[PDB]
DNA sequence: CCGCCG
RNA sequence: GCGGCGG
């Protein structure tokens, strides 16, 4: 949801000894898929800082005991020499899509808000095939295949969705 | 608004004429002023 | 990703240096890179020698012109509003009739602008372009008579403009007419004046034309020779001295009027060939020996008698034939004004030759830089020809760097006469793109030049053709002059060839703009490539061959308004020039020689060539384009890499991987939605915004100046008379605003302070200041605030204090402050995008991936183009690109299809077939078959005639995919959409049309002081005009008050608008407008003058407006 | 006498000229620098045209809206705002007659 | 025609 | 004032 580099004031800047631009970077961070474990983890702030000749990968974030990064080899940046890169990336648990202009997170007066990509699924598809059991041939065999980044599991999702559905069904209770 | 400058002109000459009438009235002067005068009004 | 290209017409020679037109022009213009020794003496040097030997006896001669030390460097010129000019002097030496030749070895007389490596100039801080020009090539031609369908008239056109414009008409009822400046005189008269006697004349001239009887017409004036010279003077319309004032005759001799264009080719070309044959001197120029020689006048009439008579050749001149129109390269345009300056200078130096004391005059006395600077200066900064470089994106710049205009000096062509010129003429073939012209008024008048089209020695746009003797085609090419193209029979390049030999008996060719089927033995020349027929800009549309020319234009022009998207993607399907555009345009940075990479900073790339050298290439980080677009160079090379000569080191503003990219390739379904894609609406998937697919960075350059009033210098400090500290935060630096700060509408960008209500302190504001705090700073708050609309993030700041390093600070101007503000442009509802074929449209609704059209396999589409916009407009090309684009998705491969030679319908189905094994092949293995949904749409497909009844769903779907259509489930209902729908990867772009420029919403604000109007200009906006067109609109409606309201309550009735405002504040009913201040003001305006304008009652009586 | 139905253009009787007139401008005195206030019998004098201020008079005897149509006892100043100010006209008495260029050229 | 930028 | 550009 938000990031902050030490010598950068605006998102449209450039950091010495670093190929990628601030925007090429924050772009790559939204591709970062982290995974919390308990509600007590609403807003985590990962910290990372490496120098010199190296390739920053999402694995270089200093571990946070309760949350895990299933996105390890994601390329974050490349550093020539004297490439001083230190940054703090704010991460949250949310739902749906949210424009960096909608939330406007301000941990530090010089940090830049990023766009929210909460949906933990990339693609869903359902198929209806011919019958397996029964006394009639006109029947449905629904099998749906789901795809997740890693945060939660195909099943986890399915269930939550199933719940949300049910949850709404009940709203047909009190008339007026 | 510019019109005043012209308004001042007319006022001036019209006035200068009132005086140029009471002081003494040398013909050539009376007309040379009426002239300017007529031109101002325009 | 594999890159396959389907071209079968062997492209024989690589495209030329696209900016060559401008580049070389200036080179040959100011031959300033090589010693005074090298031959090329046109332009500068030529214009120099033209007017340098000054013979007032006074003798000042030219030696060498040298120049070269650029005051400052490129960017500095931009950062400081400096015009990037080189310094130019030249050795001159003045001789005397007495003993003595003082040579003042240097007089710097001017500062001429320079030419960037890209081809642009930097006049005052900004980059501009000198657009090329066209006109009737100063020569001689013969055009049919105006109304009289009978005979034709002769024209003799010489420029510059001051020189005469001669015509030769023949009206048998009494005269042979020669006109100069609108007056007619006996053609003979002048003839005699030259020596041509009735006898010799008529006999060699009147061999076959009785018309001659019209010349031997003088049995009275034709018997007096030199006296006719005097007789012709009488002819001049004004009373002057009979003798020597032959100046007017002197004028048509050898100097000023006729043209001093290069002896041999400039005019002489239109001589030798078109008429007569030899040119003594440069023009009908000769005042030598007292007697004159005009080897020109007689033949012009010699061809008149030929034309009107037999068939000496069919002399009828088609005006537009490029063989009679020249293009004015910058060099020529600039060199033009230069000699105009040379002349203006030589004007005063002759004056100072008589004012002369003695031998003591040389540099100073003879030379004054005044004329030449104002001259040149005027061109580059005042001429209606050099303008603001359209740099929406590189391509844009490049076109604007190469188009031709008709309007200009005015002598060439005007506005109200054009129906004839506007047409793409026969000759424009491979010389003027027939598609590059702009829509609306000014069409066909201003157009960009062709692919291979290159300007020759004297302007006629030459084009390349291939020689072919017998049934054999060469690899030898020749750039023909429009005229010379007609002599031969050229054939198309689509003509089948087995290698170096023609292929069919009946092969296409075009004689003289006429389509003719010719034989292998008759083909003398063949086209180089289809490309040459259009422009660069045009040459970018994928399947142009299937697109109506009319829409194709929209398509070409559109690309020029493309905007630099952060993530730049080259077209899934390209023409084959993308690489070059970026190349020849200078967006990307290439590697000079072979070698290895040293440093790959995000600011500079340092490489080590294998030749013992190591250079540092700084990357323009994030510069503000002329149009306000991001211009960064992102290195695409890693530390220590062996680079090939001419390899992309970094990508340009819109070029990635060395390819031109402007917008992105999105998956698109081509069908109708509720209505969100009604007329020309386009639907977009939230999913796009998510991966920052369409995002442009933008910059606005706000500026403020600390003026020097006689009331007290305006200071720029953190101090603001109105006491607020919360708004002073962002403005940390005393006076300036902090970089990285978030400026919103109404915030202070820069602070400034000037003196009170003009001259005197207010006697009413001296009592208010004294009550609460007499010691209140008498200075006022005049600060550069964030203009309503928006700002964003401050990213660069420029201040120019006292001790100016090398900047030209205007007078009165104490110091200047510039503030660059940026922001991110994410695609939103009001934004407008478009494809290379001409389908333009705005975003109607941003749909949640959730319920938008998805394919069997989870993959949703990105955009839905309404099908209905394809039939009326004729641009199949897009539907094609889409098909190929569909293979590209599942085949993961980009293709390159040439203009007329590109991919073909069979081959695409071939790759599509391959694509079915990827899309559906993984489907079979992954373990699942066909949906009951897929079956259902297949039923409606077979009953539709799309599939061949009787085959397996497998087979079926394949045949259905091949057509370019797949199945698609709603997404909202998950129910299929009865009937296959075509989908694919289509290359579409976002245009320089943010809605940022689209919503001035006004409530209340500023009024003009002299005239009562809600003009804007500050934190407040202007209210739209109502015009009478729009009043009538209201009138018809019978919208009385709605109209009354417009005229008074909303505008002029100061007091009225007041009552209204108040009323509305009270939730009351607006007051009744009594008299418009316009009514009352009229009464008075009419009282002020005689007329007693009196308003009346029912019964003719008084009434008071006042 | 309610609705304005007809408008008339007629020549101006000198008597009527003085009729619409309130005072006569007698001196080219626009505004003296020291005091933003107009000079005397100048172009911007307030008696000839009216009150330079909003609903108060020259010296301050009557300053509100309760006595709106009453003229002050010591100096003639009846007022509403600064706009009933821009509705009155003044005249200049010309020595020897001049003519309307409009009626002659 | 109406509109907007430099 | 002049160039450009949207419909």
């Amino acid at each position: 949801t938000s990031v902050y580099i030490e010598d950068v004031l605006h998102e449209f800047s450039t950091i010495p000894g670093v190929k990628e631009d601030v925007v090429e970077i924050i772009l790559n961070l939204k591709e970062l898929v982290v995974r919390f474990l308990n509600p007590s983890l609403q807003t985590v702030t990962l910290l990372l800082k490496a120098e010199g000749p190296k390739e920053v990968k999402a694995r270089d974030f200093l571990p946070v005991a309760d949350v895990e990064i299933m996105n390890p080899d994601l390329h974050i940046a490349t550093l020539e020499e004297g490439g001083r890169l230190n940054m703090e990336v704010r991460v949250d648990r949310g739902v749906g899509y949210v424009p960096a202009e909608k939330h406007g997170i301000k941990d530090r007066i010089n940090a830049i808000p990023v766009d929210a990509v909460f949906s933990p699924v990339r693609r869903v598809a359902f198929q209806v095939e011919d019958t397996r059991l029964g006394q009639r041939t006109d029947l449905d065999k629904l099998t749906l295949r789901i795809w997740t980044d890693g945060s939660v599991t195909p099943l986890e999702a399915l269930n939550q969705a199933v719940e949300i559905l049910r949850e709404h069904l009940t709203y047909f209770s009190n008339p007026q | 608004s510019d019109l005043n400058d012209l308004y001042r002109r007319l006022i001036n000459r019209n006035n200068r004429l009132k005086k140029l009438l009471a002081q003494g009235a040398p013909e050539i002067i009376i007309r040379n002023e009426k002239r300017m005068l007529q031109e101002a009004v325009d | 990703m594999e890159i396959k290209r389907f071209g079968r017409i062997r492209e024989v020679i690589p495209l030329p240096p696209l900016t060559e037109i401008q580049v070389e022009s200036y080179r040959r213009a100011l031959q300033a890179d090589v010693p005074p020794e090298k031959r090329e003496n046109v332009g500068i040097q030529a214009a120099f020698r033209e007017t340098f030997p000054i013979e007032e006896g006074l003798v000042l001669d030219f030696l060498e012109y040298r120049l070269g030390e650029p005051p400052f460097p490129q960017d500095e010129c931009r950062e400081k509003d400096l015009t990037y000019q080189a310094p130019l002097y030249a050795r001159l030496q003045l001789i005397h009739k007495d003993t003595g030749l003082i040579k003042e070895d240097e007089v710097f007389l001017g500062h001429i602008p320079l030419m960037t490596e890209d081809g642009s100039f930097i006049i005052n801080g900004a980059d501009r372009v000198i657009v090329s020009q066209i006109h009737r090539s100063p020569g001689v031609y013969f055009t049919p008579d105006p109304a009289r369908p009978g005979r034709y008239i002769a024209s003799i056109i010489p420029l510059p403009k001051r020189g005469p414009w001669i015509d030769l008409e023949v009206e048998p009822n009494g005269v042979v007419s020669m006109k100069v400046n609108k007056r007619k005189f006996p053609l003979v008269l002048l003839l005699r004046v030259l020596g041509y006697d009735q006898e010799t004349l008529a006999r060699e001239l009147g061999a076959y034309g009785e018309l001659v009887q019209g010349l031997m017409d003088e049995s009275v004036f034709a018997m007096r020779p030199e006296e006719a010279l005097i007789r012709l003077f009488t002819l001049l319309r004004p009373g002057d001295p009979p003798k020597r004032d032959k100046a007017v005759a002197y004028v048509y001799g050898l100097i000023a009027d006729p043209r001093r264009y290069d002896l041999g080719e400039a005019g002489r070309y239109k001589a030798e060939e078109k008429l007569g044959i030899r040119l003594s001197g440069r023009t009908l120029a000769r005042f030598e020996d007292g007697e004159f020689k005009d080897e020109v006048f007689l033949p012009t009439l010699r061809y008149l008698f030929a034309l009107t008579a037999g068939v000496p050749g069919h002399e009828v001149d088609d005006i537009d034939h490029l063989g009679n129109r020249r293009i004015r390269t910058v060099g020529e345009l600039m060199t033009d004004q230069f000699r105009v300056g040379l002349a203006r200078l030589a004007r005063g130096v002759r004056e100072r030759m008589l004012m002369g004391s003695e031998d003591s005059l040389t540099p100073a006395k003879l030379v004054n830089s005044r004329p030449l600077e104002a001259a040149i200066r005027e061109f580059f900064s005042r001429s209606q020809l050099s303008q603001f470089k359209d740099e929406t994106n590189p391509l844009s710049s490049l076109r604007h760097k190469r188009r031709i205009s008709a309007l200009g000096p005015g002598g060439l062509t005007r506005e109200r006469a054009g129906f004839d010129v506007r047409d793409v003429h026969r000759t424009h073939y491979g010389r003027i793109c027939p598609v590059e012209t702009p829509e609306g008024a000014n069409i066909g008048l201003i157009t960009s030049l062709a692919a291979y089209a290159r300007v020759d020695e004297l302007g006629f746009i030459r084009t390349p053709y291939r020689r072919v003797v017998g049934g054999v085609v060469t690899d030898e090419v020749v750039y023909m002059t429009a005229t010379e193209e007609d002599r031969y029979t050229i054939a198309q390049a689509n003509t089948p060839l087995e290698g170096n030999r023609i292929a069919a008996e009946r092969v296409v060719a075009r004689r003289k703009g006429e389509p003719v089927i010719v034989s292998p033995e008759e083909v003398e020349f063949m086209d180089v490539s289809p490309k040459q027929v259009f422009s660069v800009n045009t040459n970018l549309i994928p399947f142009l061959e299937h697109d109506d020319a009319n829409r194709a234009l929209m398509g070409s022009n559109m690309q020029t308004q493309a905007v630099p998207l952060i993530r730049a993607q080259a077209p899934v399907v390209m023409t084959g020039l993308e690489e070059r555009v970026v190349r020849d345009s200078l967006a990307a940075l290439y590697a000079e020689e072979d070698g290895e990479v040293a440093k790959v900073d995000g600011n500079r790339i340092v490489v080590r060539y294998e030749d013992g050298r190591l250079v540092e290439y700084p990357l323009r980080r994030f510069y503000r384009s002329n149009q306000g677009t991001a211009l960064d160079q992102r290195p695409r090379v890693v530390v220590g890499q062996r680079v090939r000569k001419g390899d992309l080191l970094a990508d340009g503003p819109a070029s990635e991987n060395g390819f031109l990219a402007l917008g992105q390739n999105v998956l698109v379904a081509i069908m109708p939605f509720d209505g969100y894609n009604f007329e020309d609406a386009i639907v977009i998937s939230e999913e796009l915004l998510k991966r920052d697919f369409y995002t442009s960075i933008h910059i606005e350059r706000y500026e403020i100046e600390a003026r020097d009033t006689k009331l007290g210098p305006e200071r720029i400090t953190r101090d603001i008379p109105h006491l607020s500290e919360a708004a002073l935060r962002d403005l940390d630096e005393e006076g300036v605003v902090r970089i990285g700060a978030e400026v919103k509408p109404g915030d202070i960008l820069v602070g400034r302070t000037s003196f009170k209500g003009e001259s005197e302190p207010t006697p009413e504001e001296r009592l208010l200041r004294s009550i609460f705090g007499e010691k209140a700073r008498d200075v006022k708050d005049t600060s550069l605030r964030v203009p309503p609309g928006e700002g964003g993030i401050v990213v660069r700041t420029v201040r120019l204090r006292r001790g100016d390093p090398g900047v030209e600070l205007k007078p009165g101007v104490r110091e200047v402050v510039r503030v660059y503000v940026a922001q991110k442009r994410k695609l939103q509802v009001g934004d407008k995008l478009a494809n290379r074929h001409g389908n333009k449209g705005v975003v109607a609704k941003i749909l949640p991936v959730e319920d938008m059209p998805h394919l069997p396999d989870g993959t949703p589409v990105d955009v839905i183009l309404n099908p209905l916009g394809v039939p009326s407009r004729m641009n199949l090309g897009q539907i094609l690109e889409t098909h190929l684009g569909l293979a590209g998705y599942f085949l993961g491969q980009r293709y390159i299809s040439p203009i007329f030679d590109g991919a073909k319908e069979p081959e695409i189905k071939e790759l599509l077939a391959q694509a079915f094994e990827v899309y559906f092949g993984k489907r079979k293995g992954e373990g699942f078959g066909v949906d009951k949904r897929e079956v259902e749409v297949l039923r409606r497909a077979e009953k539709l005639g799309l599939v061949t009844p009787g085959k397996t769903p497998e087979e079926q779907l394949k045949e259905l995919f091949l057509q370019g259509k797949v199945v698609l489930y709603d997404g909202r209902t998950g129910e299929p959409i009865e009937g296959p729908i075509v989908v694919g990867q289509m290359f579409i772009m976002k245009l320089y049309h943010m809605v940022e420029d689209k919503m001035h919403a006004r409530s209340t604000g500023p009024y003009s002081l002299i005239t009562q109007q809600p003009l804007g200009g500050k934190a407040q906006f202007g209210g739209q005009r109502f015009g009478e067109m729009e009043v009538w609109a209201l009138e018809a409606y019978g919208a009385a008050h709605t109209l009354q309201e417009m005229l008074t309550l909303k505008s002029d009735d100061i007091e009225g608008r007041n009552a209204a405002y108040e009323a509305i504040i009270k939730g009351e009913d607006v007051p009744e407008p009594s008299v418009p201040e316009s009514f009352r003001v009229l009464v008075k305006e009419l009282q002020a003058l005689a007329l007693d304008v009196q308003t009346l009652d029912e019964k003719d009586n008084p009434v008071d407006i006042f | 006498k309610k609705e304005v139905r007809k408008v008339r253009i007629a020549l101006a009787s000198p008597e009527k000229i003085r009729s619409w007139s309130y005072g006569e401008v007698e001196k080219p005195e626009t505004i003296n620098y020291r005091t933003l206030k107009p000079e005397r019998d100048g172009l911007f004098d307030e008696r000839i045209f009216g009150p330079i201020k909003d609903y108060e008079c020259a010296c301050g005897k009557y300053k509100r809206q309760r006595f709106e149509g009453k003229v002050c006892e010591r100096c003639g100043v009846e007022v509403t705002k600064s706009i009933v100010r821009r509705y009155r006209m003044g005249h200049i008495e010309l020595a020897t007659p001049a003519a309307h260029i409009w009626f002659v050229k």
